[PDB]
RNA sequence: UCGAUGUCGGCUCGUCGCAUCCUGGGGCUGAAGAAGGUCCCAAGGGUUGGGCUGUUCGCCCAUUAAAGCGGCACGCGAGCU
RNA sequence: CGAAUGCCGGCAUGAGUAACGAUAAAGAGGGUGAGAAUCCCUCUCGCCGUAAGCCCAAGGGUUCCUACGCAAUGGUCGUCAGCGUAGGGUUAGGCGGGACCUAAGGUGAAGCCGAAAGGCGUAGCCGAAGGGCAGCCGGUUAAUAUUCCGGCCCUUCCCGCAGGUGCGAUGGGGGGACGCUCUAGGCUAGGGGGACCGGAGCCAUGGACGAGCCCGGCCAGAAGCGCAGGGUGGGAGGUAGGCAAAUCCGCCUCCCAACAAGCUCUGCGUGGUGGGGAAGCCCGCAACCCCCCGAAGCCAGGGAGCCAAGAAAAGCCUCUAAGCACAACCUGCGGGAACCCGUACCGCAAACCGACACAGGUGGGCGGGUGCAAGAGCACUCAGGCGCGCGGGAGAACCCUCGCCAAGGAACUCUGCAAGUUGGCCCCGUAACUUCGGGAGAAGGGGUGCUCCCUGGGGUGAUGAGCCCCGGGGAGCCGCAGUGAACAGGCUCUGGCGACUGUUUACCAAAAACACAGCUCUCUGCGAACUCGUAAGAGGAGGUAUAGGGAGCGACGCUUGCCCGGUGCCGGAAGGUCAAGGGGAGGGGUGCAAGCCCCGAACCGAAGCCCCGGUGAACGGCGGCCGUAACUAUAACGGUCCUAAGGUAGCGAAAUUCCUUGUCGGGUAAGUUCCGACCUGCACGAAAAGCGUAACGACCGGAGCGCUGUCUCGGCGAGGGACCCGGUGAAAUUGAACUGGCCGUGAAGAUGCGGCCUACCCGUGGCAGGACGAAAAGACCCCGUGGAGCUUUACUGCAGC
RNA sequence: CGAGCUAGCCCUGGCCAGGGUGAAGCUGGGGUGAGACCCAGUGGAGGCCCGAACCGGUGGGGGAUGCAAACCCCUCGGAUG
RNA sequence: GUGGUUCGUGGAGCCAUGGGGGAAUCUGGGCGGACCACCGCCUAAGGCUAAGUACUCCGGGUGACCGAUAGCGCACCAGUA
RNA sequence: AAUGUAG
RNA sequence: CGCGGGGUGGAGCAGCCUGGUAGCUCGUCGGGCUCAUAACCCGAAGGUCGUCGGUUCAAAUCCGGCCCCCGCAACCA
RNA sequence: AGCCUACGGGCAGGCGCCGAGGGUAGGGCCCGUGACUGGGGCGAAGUCGUAACAAGGUAGCUGUACCGGAAGGUGCGGCUGGA
RNA sequence: GUGAAAUGCGCAGAUACCGGGAGGAACGCCGAUGGCGAAGGCAGCCACCUGGUCCACCCGUGACGCUGAGGCGCGAAAGCGUG
């Protein structure tokens, strides 16, 4: 829904933050699977290699549920919706008939009291998690693994997800978030519907602080810099790039390809 | 204003220690070099 | 003069030169009077307050007997700016 | 050895000079001693008092206490000392750390990688100011104390006893356990009053024997009681899960119980007991109660809201495993046992970092009272602590810091620079413009003290009496003046730039620079692209296209034209060229030969480049000369040449205009600046954005008003210096000096040559014309086949691809 | 050999006197067919405002063999991010 | 494809070897400076071996070596202050 | 496949 | 001043590096088409190559000298 | 404190409230005028085109949008006052 | 493709034909001088929610009516904002 604020103050003028109906009713995430400690750190063995990250919110991490073919026929209800820091899309607590409880990347139109379920079996309905070849060819799904049994890592953007255009042999033809298209193996499972907090791109930040909140350092332009620092760099008062735009590093960054040309993925990608 | 010098030994023992230069190659030289030219002190001292 | 002679203008402080802007003499005058013009002798003393520009200088306002032009390391930063 | 701005050393000069380190401030009387402004004591005077007071961390490491000392150190003095000599002094099961825990990170079995050195890394180990955890109040020393002592109170081990129970982990589960802002009700710390209680004393100087004056009216404390809180359902059955081992957690199912009681855990009060206890005379009498205010602390894991969504592990509970049940836990109770390390002193500073007893820097806590609306602000002041380790005089110039000034009021000047004005709170009252929040403290105004009268609410009690807390209305008094001292905005109009709060050149630039929310382009399908790394590895991300990398513009509004010929990037299974390699027509050298050795043409041979096309918020670009209208002018119009195509909207003498002070208008007595216009725009122009824009600004320009020592034009005054005296006593610089003026001369700017003039010897307080005065082997400039940073379609290489 | 200065990031802690303004949401009324909306009252938001601590370093004066190898004074910016 | 040798691609052997291909056991096999043919030298793909050589922490002997600004940085409680 | 001075 | 470019029928441009031929579009003239004027059709005219020399057999062309027009440069101080 | 008095009072005088107006400051409406600027009207025989009236030689007009020396063109839809 | 052309696409294998797939818009025939709607306007098929209207029966209320300044809503196409 995305609230907006009265200018009590520049730069609350045009921030928006997001409706929570969402979620509701839970805020304390589960003490038990939920947390681990998430590790703030902007660099490996040393030397920064993400420019521009550190500082925001110290933030807790909740460990989700991506391979539900672990919990193949076992139902289990929807328990809440709850907010994740770590994430653009929400998460919903479920458990399980089971007992045991887990962490879904919450799709959109699931609520509260739902039962859902995983499997060859299951209806192709919201939430249901299914291999790719027992599900119709048209239906929208999100969380998709590209490699049988290897996860869940396609479509878990905030208001994502992917169609099924096609069968094809063991394999079956997915158009992806992007516009590409893709066959993934049909023992790829994916959760029918897409993934929901679909406003979430539409939050206007609304000053540079906040922006602080989230962990993202400022980014201070190429010419800006001088040439040791950057190759736009230099120049006497204000300068045209002077051909043509580049990285820090150096490479072309206006258009130039960089994904490697031989590579096995090829054949099964065709966008 | 402050000064270069603030000393805490703490940082002093974990930088310019005994053990400290005896973990790296480079330090056990230090270490070579000082015996050898005759220092009353291998290592900066510090204690309480 | 480069093992350093601070390098515009302003202020403050002056002092000198006369090729004199006032003031004192004077001869010519196309000098009736008054007021000019021009040259000659003469710095003793004087030679204003503002607007504009960092300005020098200049133009302008209001005055003035007059609102001179130069030199002193484009006088003067171990005096200031 | 005479020169190297030589090297080490010693000793000069400036010089008895500058200085003696905060303008918080001194004076006298006594002691002491060879000697006293400087040490001890007393009394007067001043300064600090969110301290300059008190307590803790770190750092320092004996500086602590006492007795001797005074050569040196101390910016003077020294009898004093943080100085010298000596001797003393630091006491813990409960304070803090260790025989507990984990964080980042470090290390590191396995495991991986690397020429060697070495790099990674799972479990584990290390790692704390974070978690866990048992002590309070007094008294003692010259110097330690929660450590010694006294009183009261706790914790852990080991052993025994009694009574309880399926006991039992390195395993499973629960818990430990968490953000920011706003806040409830109770307490306590802390504070104010008391006419009440306890006290030596006191009535001065005109008055007061007074409800006078002065001093003080506490603290710790088990069990148990209260009073506030905080935590918590209790069953009985199933049971796919918690890497099934569970009677525990988790999940269904159903009797009861319920915005409770109970069970449980903290705080506060009370409490047996123990202690403290002023002002006063030569060092000495034993109250402890009533009201008020009241925390940012306690009950604490309390409550409400909000997004940016807020550590870990042990201790602790509980569950079961092997085991073992003559074990073993649990609960009492008794008796034993209870290591190591620190503990002086300084600690916003003379004991720490600043070479110094340096006006600089240094984290945490306490930080009383009265008044001003509040407050940790401001003035005075308690406790406590200081007068800043050279003084004494004078009463110049001049400098600093300060006060005042007739008349005028920015005339000062690059500039109102600086200084003034204004200033608190209450009440009236506030324009254009606006993104509508605002512009607003717009502007502008009035009031402000004190006495007496009458009156309304609120808290505390109790509904009443006081004690606080907000008010309302009236009469009246005194000054030049009532925020009477101190803290304490000058306002307005109009441009340029940047939207905004922010960031920066530590130590000459805080800005129109960077950042920024937001806009666009581009890469990246996940073992992502990209970065670091030889690798293993790691960041990206435990993310996955609404997401990540790169690039540019930089809120918002309204917009962002044309040129793909060149260069980049993207796409083009054809063609052209193209390396190694394949292939061997033909050729050669040797052998008596079998042979063995060389070359070597067709032709088949990638990527790259050529070639074809796309591509502008990709690098970039966006013309010339003629002629023409029924006055003249100009040219809507026409011709032509070139280009890849010839600048649109909108701006325009601008942060861009050379000519330029363009020209008109405004403003002023006068405007090279300013403002509004007009264009022939030397040389604006659309995302290195175009044109605007409310609000914002220690940003740069231009006007007013107020006010002024900025100025006409200066005068007087205060203090700290400057001067004189006594104590201590530097510095750069220095070939040597017996060191005048003018005119000349000279390497062409002479104390030192020439001529002439002038001049008794030597100081002190002043000035800055000269000594081409000092400082720094010129930053400018050029030179060197000197260097170094940056660039590219310079060369040649390498990493990478 | 250095990150005991300085720059960034990571882990864990601590700090921000007191004033002012008064967003949203609630509640209530008004309104309508229902709404939107407008009104009080409550509430307590913000790279909000004044201003100590704290952070800084704008302008001027002073210092310039300094108290100081960047200091002192008056003035000024931020002060819940 | 490189290294070593005087050998810098040279007519470039020999010695060594990162990559590819890959024998034989005396008719075996390397070499004598591309390569062939004679003639000759030697027996690779396992290992050990004194002495004659280097150096001076240390003991001693000498000096047309120094004599305290020399000689070692250090004659001295110096790798110290 | 344009346009045709005033009254 | 310092570099470089231009000057050709009435207008705008070839020809000039490579001496011997002045070409192109528009315009002008004369004749057609129209009631008439454009538009269109036919056929002509017109250049001293700014200018004086030099070279050559021969100069728009190659070489100088003057006369005009346009373009850049005028930096460290 | 005055002057009168038939002592009560009267008069003068003094203080206050309001007050013509003057002053200081901030607004609102109107009139006049201004470098320059935008179209509008008119003006016997000006330049460039030919949009409209005949299917006006692209039926035309229209609301909007974009573009263009100018009439005007083109897109979207609508009208007939066209077929 | 046109008036005839040319630009353009195509031997790098187009047009023409076949098969397999993707995606968006608009609904042929029925369809008419037809219907519905206050207007703008509304067209493949299905289902749900919902407005107005017409006929018949003469049952009920008993003038409860008409119009409507202002207000309020709807209002083709074009155009604007976010996606």
């Amino acid at each position: 829904a995305v609230k907006k604020f009265k200018p009590y103050t520049p730069s609350r003028r045009f921030m928006t933050v997001a409706d929570f109906s969402e979620i509701t009713k839970t805020e304390p995430e589960k003490s038990l699977v939920k947390p681990l400690k998430k590790t703030g750190g902007r660099n490996n063995q040393g030397r920064i290699t993400v420019r521009f990250r550190g500082g925001g919110h110290k933030r807790l991490y909740r460990i989700i549920d991506f391979k539900r073919w672990d919990k193949v026929g076992i139902p289990a209800k929807v328990a809440a919706i709850e907010y994740d820091p770590n994430r653009s899309a929400r998460i919903a607590l479920l458990h399980y008939v089971d007992g045991e409880k887990r962490y879904i990347i919450a799709p959109d139109g699931l609520q509260v009291g739902q039962q859902v379920v995983a499997g060859p079996d299951a209806p192709i309905q919201v939430g249901n998690a299914l291999p790719l070849r027992f599900i119709p060819v048209g239906t929208v799904v999100h969380a998709v693994e590209l490699e049988p049994k290897k996860g869940a890592k396609l479509a878990r953007a905030a208001g994502t997800s992917a169609q099924i255009q096609g069968r094809e042999g063991d394999y079956v033809i997915l158009r992806l978030p992007s516009g590409e298209l893709r066959k993934v193996h049909g023992e790829c499972y994916a959760t029918v519907g897409a993934v929901g907090n679909a406003d979430h791109k539409n939050i206007v930040l609304g000053k540079a602080g906040r922006s602080r909140w989230l962990g993202r350092r400022p980014h201070v332009r190429g010419a800006a810099m001088n040439p040791v620092d950057h190759p736009h760099g230099g120049g006497e008062g204000r300068a045209p790039r002077g051909r043509p735009p580049a990285s820090p590093w150096g490479w072309q960054t206006k258009g130039l390809k960089t994904r490697k040309r031989r590579k096995p993925s090829s054949r099964f990608i065709i966008a | 204003m402050k000064r270069t010098w603030q000393p805490n030994r703490r940082k002093r023992a974990k930088t310019h220690g005994f053990r400290a230069r005896m973990r790296t190659p480079g330090g056990r030289k230090v270490l070579k070099r000082r015996r050898q030219k005759g220092r009353w002190r291998l290592t900066p001292a510090v204690r309480k």
